[PDB]
């Protein structure tokens, strides 16, 4: 076993190490089994001045955030059914809009948790559970579930405003499509490499753009994911295929006003022109609204374990599941600085909320980031 | 034979009593291979002669036999339905 | 432009008018400008050409082909799971092989459908090269370079849709196992998705079963979880609302077989819904058609499921053929055994009808042969006539003869062997023969043992047995022990039932005897024979002509008869003497072999066997000392010796043997150890109680065409051997065997090592316990 | 080295059907003649010439 | 062994060790020859010397294969009339083999497979080469052939008449009739149809077969 079963490919954990902005945690708030190991979209938020935390198998936490201690915490790992105490499950991320924090969970059940307590402010259970964390928005739950579901519900009681069906999977191509709101329109990504944009009013597609490839024949790897959420500049959706592919299109019409069918990406930002991202690879890059002009690129992450990139502290800032964050020259592609805080690790969205940053890591939960 | 174990022998294409009302003298092959099929024995040299025999055999008891011959004509047209029994 | 002569420069494998041929304009055609770029591109149409290079000299067309023919060779590299040939089946799947039309245009399809083949397996992450390159003069070699980083697993099953039924259970229903413990160490992993299609059947048949009769699965969501591994899936089904069987409607061409039929429509009305009963009560009247002759038996249903009242109503709509189906049969695979061998180990007869059973219960005895590889058919239907089914009896034959081993002096110590062998069937002619003798120095063993297993049609077994030990122990071949003995064993197999069969035979038996020792257990017996020689030394002798009576009977309903798996076969035997025989005694036992499957799949078998036995005389006698019961070393209480199992005598006290040697063979004797040594073999009791308990492990590093006949085995080995009649005073200061708690332990593995000429046990079993006088060699090798 | 058994060891083999003989012919009398030939079993009796047994060729 | 040499030279070795007895090499040339150059003048020749090591060395589903092989390379060859004839004398060798026939074990009631077979490629030379030095020899096979297919459908007439399944024993007997007349045992199969004719009380279609018997008494 030890010295038999050895086959691996190329991985690496972390080169260019800096500290030039000596990073540090704001606080250390570690909550217990919170975003683990398991792939799942469940992360938090940061709002109210209050850690809105949560295990995804235990306690859905608040804490206060100025130390992380705690505001209020509840356990949604549900205690009877036909499963009988099975554990919390959170398949959408901690979505805390108004007085409920929503959470799309793995009972493909939506529960508004109301946020001074953590009581169930609603349930309603959705077609398929929250492959995309729930767009609580315009009164519309907009969520694209595992199904390639966009359900709406009401925020205030769950009252189902539509359930559509967005770009289907062929096994469960996990295409994060994030429903947005632009234009009065439901925009959303995909899961066959596609995208589109359906109305906010009823899901009524206003359009359906297949961008490009997916499995089946131009197959992509089990490693694809790929979130392919719209970023609309609003006459111009900015949005990835299923293999990750980038794209700038049309909103009223979907007509592609470029993409890049080069790009292989898994994180994007579109800040401004400088198209900040992450590839397969884990490889970061700096492209523009234009094209593929690269702005600047970064193979000190390369075969990372990353998270999501942002602009926080002047640097690129991006954890990984390694445990280390990564302060990336945002001139230039360097760490200006780097911080293991965790080793459990990051692969929630970082949040730079309530002037904090936010990560829940993965058991070695949440901490507040800072420089 | 002092045993009275024998295991038992068996012989079928044979007709049941419902097989014989199917046919009549007059009724083609085909009329009686409509109704009866055709049997695992006909006449190789002689005419149209379907031969439906039944036999068995009990354990130190006698073997029973239901012969029922389907004797018909060179067209086939049913002459004689030549029951035989044991013995 | 018309070309006087085509240069057809480059040429291998194909020829020059096949690539003329291929040209659209021939040496003499007229010549277009395209048709020169067509004979660019046609002669790219072989697909063995690498450039083509149609040039005219005015119109005097030079075609300077570069070619791409026979791929000599292909290499393969980091496939340490993946089989080669499936990766040559790969190649074979794109069209390209060792000797093939090269094409380097396929070389990312072949290493993607080489990913879509590692794919299939359950991985995606894993490295793929075709690597062309080159052999002789324009030959190539397709080298291919795998680095396989991780597979995918089960991990998660999410199941949203289900209302009453726990998950846990189903994955306990599913083979999406998931938890090999460290410290709670249990089962195994690794998904695929071919166990996955039945595992949604694992579901639904529970479900249809419980009555849930709308069931059905909504979607399935498998996580395409980004590490290359995971497997998470979410399932939406819907539940299916349980519902009630109330009521049989069976109807349609019944074949007056109706109310046969209605007892396999027996139901309880209301009771909630189980499809799979109703399906395979089906089955019994498809079976029922089919004990009735009718190989055609159409037998559909329609569970009207009625969903006002949540219950089910079974239409059944039924078809049978004709009777007569059995025609005639025929039997294959017999190229050097005979055929009516088979075909009398047959019951279905040709000129009736469809006995259901009776081909297979035919097979069934085919499957009790033994001196099989395969057991199955061809049941062919004949067009013409519903009375026209014929059976092709394909079946395999296996290996025959197998040589017993223990021989060996170095083939240097004198003139002394050993044999051994079986003849199996006598190649199939219908003798099953074993022969074995050893002629030594110490011995001269004679034996042969044949049947005609079939002495006439029934099964009457001819079963033919002789003997002669000249057993001729030495010291100077006399002085050890003497023992001429020689005799016959002929007896016969009889029909009981037809899974129930009697043994009945005589005996003969003449010991001769001379220079006899001074343990009590012979002497015991031989003063039971009213026999009272000398004990202080070996002088005594013994002329004995036993004249017994043989006896038996034998249960089959076991499945081979040579790697069985399923099923028991009793094996009552015993003997008893007669008025005239020289000792007045009895011997009887009873052997067992039951096969209890722990893995219904047969991966694992409960292997019971254990061994009784009893004998004593008839009054006034004893039974004989050489007729008592032994083991250790090759017996079902194995790693220990040969005969160390059992009761421990002690030697009278004793001289010489009529001259016991100098030293050697202490017998109580004058010569080493007088008065009153004992014998610490198992000189055995006239109670027998021996046991092994096997359990049938697969073995998955082995190359399973061969290991499938291969039975590894793990025990426990226990026993017991003691006498009835053993005394409590001359064995007061010794081993009393008058205790049936006699009761030795061993443990172990035994290696059935299945070789061309039979297969080969070979078992390292451990003595946990050994009792009184037992010696052990752990390791022994055995057939 | 071997004594009515053949040295220099090999493996049976057969040629006996060249080596063999037909048998008696039906000679059935009126209406008991069944046709009593089906497939090559009417073997297609021809012989244009050459060597037969062991004395034929092998190339 | 032998790679990508002259062909004549890996041909003369292979007409080497075929007259060496290394049949076992000589295959390996004449596949090393068609392995590198299956385009080779003598590639049919190749096919011919290829069985004559397949059969020299006992390959007989290897020179079966190669039989194959010469119709899939050369289907409108002359030298099918080995080839066909080789069809037959694989099949003739590969149906039955075993060391008791010192013994005088009969084999004809063993299972006719490839003697079936055997029955087809002997009669497909004299059928389609019908003049060919191996077609006097294949019918002689062929006189056997329908005899061997005699006593195995003989030998299980026998084992009707033993097991009493009358239709069965005159199901054996009539196959035994209606392929070969020319067989002694289908005349000693005579009286045991009608004897089961005589069972099944066919005793009159029994003296019909008993008049046959007075008939086929010579």
């Amino acid at each position: 076993l030890f010295n038999s079963e050895e086959d691996v490919v190329k991985m690496s954990p972390l080169p260019t190490v800096e500290n030039q902005f000596t990073p540090t945690t704001a606080w250390s708030t570690s909550v217990g089994s919170g975003i683990g190991n398991f792939y799942s979209n469940l992360h938090p938020a940061l709002a109210d001045n209050v850690v809105y935390a949560a295990d995804r198998a235990g306690l859905v936490k608040a804490l206060n955030a100025d130390d992380g201690k705690e505001i209020w915490s509840v356990s949604l790992a549900e205690k009877d059914g036909w499963f009988s105490k099975e554990p919390a499950l959170l398949s959408g991320g901690v979505t805390v809009s108004g007085g409920h924090v929503y959470i799309g969970s793995e009972k493909a059940q939506v529960y508004a948790l109301n946020t001074s307590d953590g009581t169930v402010a609603w349930q309603t259970k959705v077609a398929g559970e929250a492959l995309s964390r729930p767009v609580v928005s315009d009164g519309l739950v907009l969520i694209h579930t595992s199904n390639g579901q966009l359900q709406a519900l009401n925020e205030a009681d769950g009252a189902v405003k539509w359930t559509v069906n967005l770009d289907m999977p062929s096994l469960s191509l996990r295409g994060e499509s994030a429903p947005t709101t632009a234009f009065g329109a439901a925009v959303v990504g995909g899961d066959n490499g596609r995208v589109s944009a359906v109305l906010m009013e009823q899901g009524q597609m206003i359009w359906q753009q297949r961008i490009s490839q997916a499995t089946g024949s131009t197959e992509i790897d089990r490693l694809s994911d790929v979130d392919t959420t719209p970023v609309v500049v609003n006459g111009v959706v900015f949005a990835l295929a299923y293999n990750g592919n980038l794209t700038a299109l049309d909103l009223r019409s979907g007509q592609i006003m470029w993409k890049r069918e080069l790009g292989s990406v898994n994180d994007f930002i579109v800040d401004g022109n400088r198209i900040y991202l992450v590839d397969q690879n884990d490889r970061v890059m700096a492209l523009t609204i234009d094209g593929g002009v690269t702005l600047w690129t970064q193979s000190d992450l390369l075969h990372r374990l990353l998270t999501s990139p942002v602009l926080y502290n002047g640097n690129l800032v991006v954890g990984d599941s390694e445990g280390y964050l990564h302060w990336i020259n945002v001139e230039d592609g360097r760490f200006v600085a780097q911080q293991k805080v965790d080793s459990s690790g990051f692969q929630t969205e970082p949040v730079a909320a309530d002037g904090k940053l936010l990560i829940q890591a993965k058991d070695g939960t949440v901490y507040s980031i800072t420089r | 034979e002092r045993v009275v174990y024998r295991p038992d022998i068996n012989q079928g294409n044979y007709l049941t009593a419902n097989d014989v009302s199917k046919i009549r003298v007059g009724m083609t092959q085909q009329q009686v291979a409509y109704a009866l099929g055709t049997p695992l024995m006909s006449d190789p040299f002689g005419t149209n002669t379907w031969f439906y025999v039944f036999r068995q055999q009990p354990g130190h008891e006698g073997v029973t036999q239901q012969t029922l011959t389907l004797t018909f004509n060179s067209s086939g047209v049913l002459t004689n339905i030549d029951n035989k029994p044991a013995l | 432009f018309v070309v006087k002569d085509i240069h057809f420069e480059g040429l291998q494998r194909v020829a020059v008018g096949a690539a003329l041929l291929s040209m659209p304009v021939r040496t003499g055609d007229t010549v277009n400008d395209e048709d020169i770029s067509n004979t660019i591109r046609a002669l790219f149409a072989t697909g063995n050409f690498e450039d083509v290079r149609v040039l005219r000299d005015g119109d005097t067309l030079l075609v300077q082909v570069k070619e791409r023919p026979t791929i000599a060779s292909i290499t393969f590299s980091g496939n340490k799971s993946v089989k080669d040939d499936m990766l040559k089946q790969n190649l074979e799947a794109s069209g390209v092989r060792v000797g093939e039309s090269l094409d380097r245009t396929t070389i990312a399809d072949i290493e993607k459908g080489l990913e879509d083949f590692y794919y299939s397996v359950g991985k995606y992450s894993a490295s793929v090269k075709a690597v062309v390159t080159p052999l002789p003069r324009n030959r190539v070699d397709l080298k291919l370079v795998f680095q396989e980083g991780v597979s995918a697993e089960i991990q998660q099953i999410n199941i949203v849709g289900n209302h009453a039924f726990t998950t846990d259970e189903l994955i306990s229903h599913f083979q999406l196992r998931d938890e090999v413990p460290w410290w709670n160490v249990v089962g195994d992993r690794k998904y695929q998705k071919q166990k996955l299609a039945g595992d949604l059947e694992t579901l639904r048949s529970y479900y249809l079963d419980r009555g849930y009769a709308r069931f059905n699965i909504d979607s399935t969501q498998v996580s395409l979880t980004p590490d290359k591994k995971g497997i998470y899936v979410t399932v939406n089904i819907t539940e299916g609302d349980q519902y009630k069987l109330s009521g049989v409607e069976v109807s349609g061409n019944l074949a007056g077989h109706s109310a046969e039929i209605e007892q396999l429509t027996k139901i309880e009305p209301g009771e909630l819904y189980n499809g799979t009963k109703v399906t395979k009560m089906e089955d019994d009247i498809k079976k029922l058609l089919g004990r009735y002759g009718y190989a055609y038996p159409r037998v559909q249903s329609m569970p009207e499921i009625n969903d006002a009242d949540k219950t089910v109503k079974l239409r059944v709509n039924v078809d049978a053929g004709n009777r007569f189906y059995v025609r005639k049969i025929r039997f294959e695979g017999n190229d050097t055994s005979k055929d009516a061998v088979l075909r009398r180990e047959m019951r279905q007869m040709e000129g009736a009808w469809l006995g259901s059973d009776l081909v297979d219960q035919g097979k069934e005895r085919l499957n009790r042969l033994g001196f099989f590889e395969t057991v199955d058919t061809d049941t062919q239907r004949v067009p013409g006539s519903p009375d026209q089914v014929d059976v092709v009896y394909k079946v395999k034959e296996r290996n025959t003869g197998s040589f017993n081993f223990g021989i060996g002096y170095g083939t240097e110590s004198g003139v002394s062997f050993q044999a051994g062998v079986q003849q199996d069937n006598w190649l199939g002619t219908g003798y099953a023969v074993g022969i074995n003798g050893t002629k030594n120095d110490y011995q001269t063993y004679a034996e042969l043992s044949v049947t005609n297993p079939y002495f006439t049609v029934d099964g009457v077994s001819l079963g033919g047995r002789l003997f002669y030990n000249d057993f001729q122990a030495d010291d100077a071949d006399l002085s050890d022990y003497t023992n001429k003995s020689y005799g016959t064993d002929v007896t016969l197999g009889f029909p009981i039932n037809e899974y129930n069969s009697l043994r009945a035979g005589l005996g003969y038996v003449h010991n001769s005897l001379s220079n006899m020792q001074p343990q009590v257990a012979m002497w015991r017996y031989l003063y039971s024979m009213g026999e009272h020689p000398s004990t202080s030394d070996q002088d005594n002798s013994f002329k004995t002509d036993d004249f017994t009576f043989n006896y038996g009977w034998t249960y089959n309903k076991l499945d081979r008869g040579y790697f069985p798996t399923d099923g028991s076969r009793v094996n009552l035997t015993g003997k008893v003497t007669i008025p005239g025989s020289d000792n007045e005694y009895y011997k009887v036992t009873l052997d067992t072999a039951t096969y209890v499957p722990i893995d219904d799949d047969h991966k694992w078998v409960v292997l019971g066997r254990t061994r009784w036995g009893y004998g004593d005389g008839l009054g006034g006698k004893e039974m004989p000392f050489y007729e008592n019961f032994y083991a250790g070393g090759s017996s079902t209480v194995r790693g220990f010796q040969s005969n160390t199992i059992g009761p421990k005598a002690v030697y009278f006290p004793h001289q010489a043997s009529n001259y016991d040697p100098d030293y050697d063979y202490e017998c109580a004797t004058q010569d080493g150890a007088k008065d009153l040594c004992k014998s610490d073999d198992a000189v055995g009791g006239n109670a027998m109680a021996v046991a092994s308990l096997e359990f049938i492990t697969p073995t998955p590093f082995i190359s399973d065409k061969y290991a499938n006949s291969v039975r590894t085995s793990f025990f426990w080995d226990m026993g017991t051997v003691w006498d009835t009649n053993w005394d409590s005073s001359q064995y007061s200061g010794y081993p009393d065997y008058s205790d049936p708690s006699n009761i030795r332990m061993s443990a172990g593995i035994a290696l059935q090592w299945m070789s061309p000429l039979g297969p080969l046990v070979f078992s390292y079993a451990q003595p946990f316990k050994k009792y009184d006088g037992d010696k052990a060699e752990q390791f022994q090798f055995n057939i | 080295c071997s004594s009515d058994s053949r040295y220099k060891r090999q493996v049976s083999g057969d040629e006996a059907y060249l080596e063999a003989a037909p048998l008696a012919e039906l000679h059935a009398p009126a209406g008991m003649i069944l046709p009593v030939t089906s497939g090559d079993y009417a073997i297609p009796v021809t012989n244009g010439s050459g060597a037969v047994g062991k004395a034929l060729d092998i190339r | 062994e032998v790679p990508d040499n002259p062909p004549n030279e890996i041909y003369a070795t292979a007409q080497q060790k075929l007259q060496d007895g290394n049949w076992r090499q000589a295959i390996t040339q004449l596949e090393a020859l068609d392995n590198r150059y299956p385009f080779g003048p003598y590639s049919q020749q190749v096919q011919l010397d290829l069985i004559y090591a397949y059969y020299k060395n006992a390959d007989l589903p290897l020179a079966q294969a190669a039989i194959d092989r010469f119709i899939r390379l050369n289907p409108t060859h002359p030298n099918i009339d080995y080839v066909m004839y080789m069809r037959g004398l694989t099949n003739m060798a590969l149906d039955d083999s075993a060391l008791q026939g010192f013994f005088g074990v009969d084999r004809s009631d063993r299972d006719p497979q490839h003697a079936r077979a055997a029955f087809s490629d002997f009669s497909k030379l004299v059928r389609g080469y019908p003049n060919s030095q191996y077609t006097t020899d294949a019918t002689k096979r062929l006189v056997f052939l329908k005899d061997r297919l005699a006593k195995y459908e003989y030998s299980v007439a026998e084992y009707y008449t033993e097991r009493g399944a009358w239709v069965a024993v005159v199901n054996r007997v009539e196959g035994m009739l209606r392929d070969y007349p020319d067989t002694q045992a289908t005349r000693d199969a005579l009286p045991l149809m009608e004897n089961a004719y005589r069972q099944m009380q066919m005793n009159a279609q029994a003296e019909k077969v008993a008049k046959i018997i007075a008939a086929n008494s010579s």
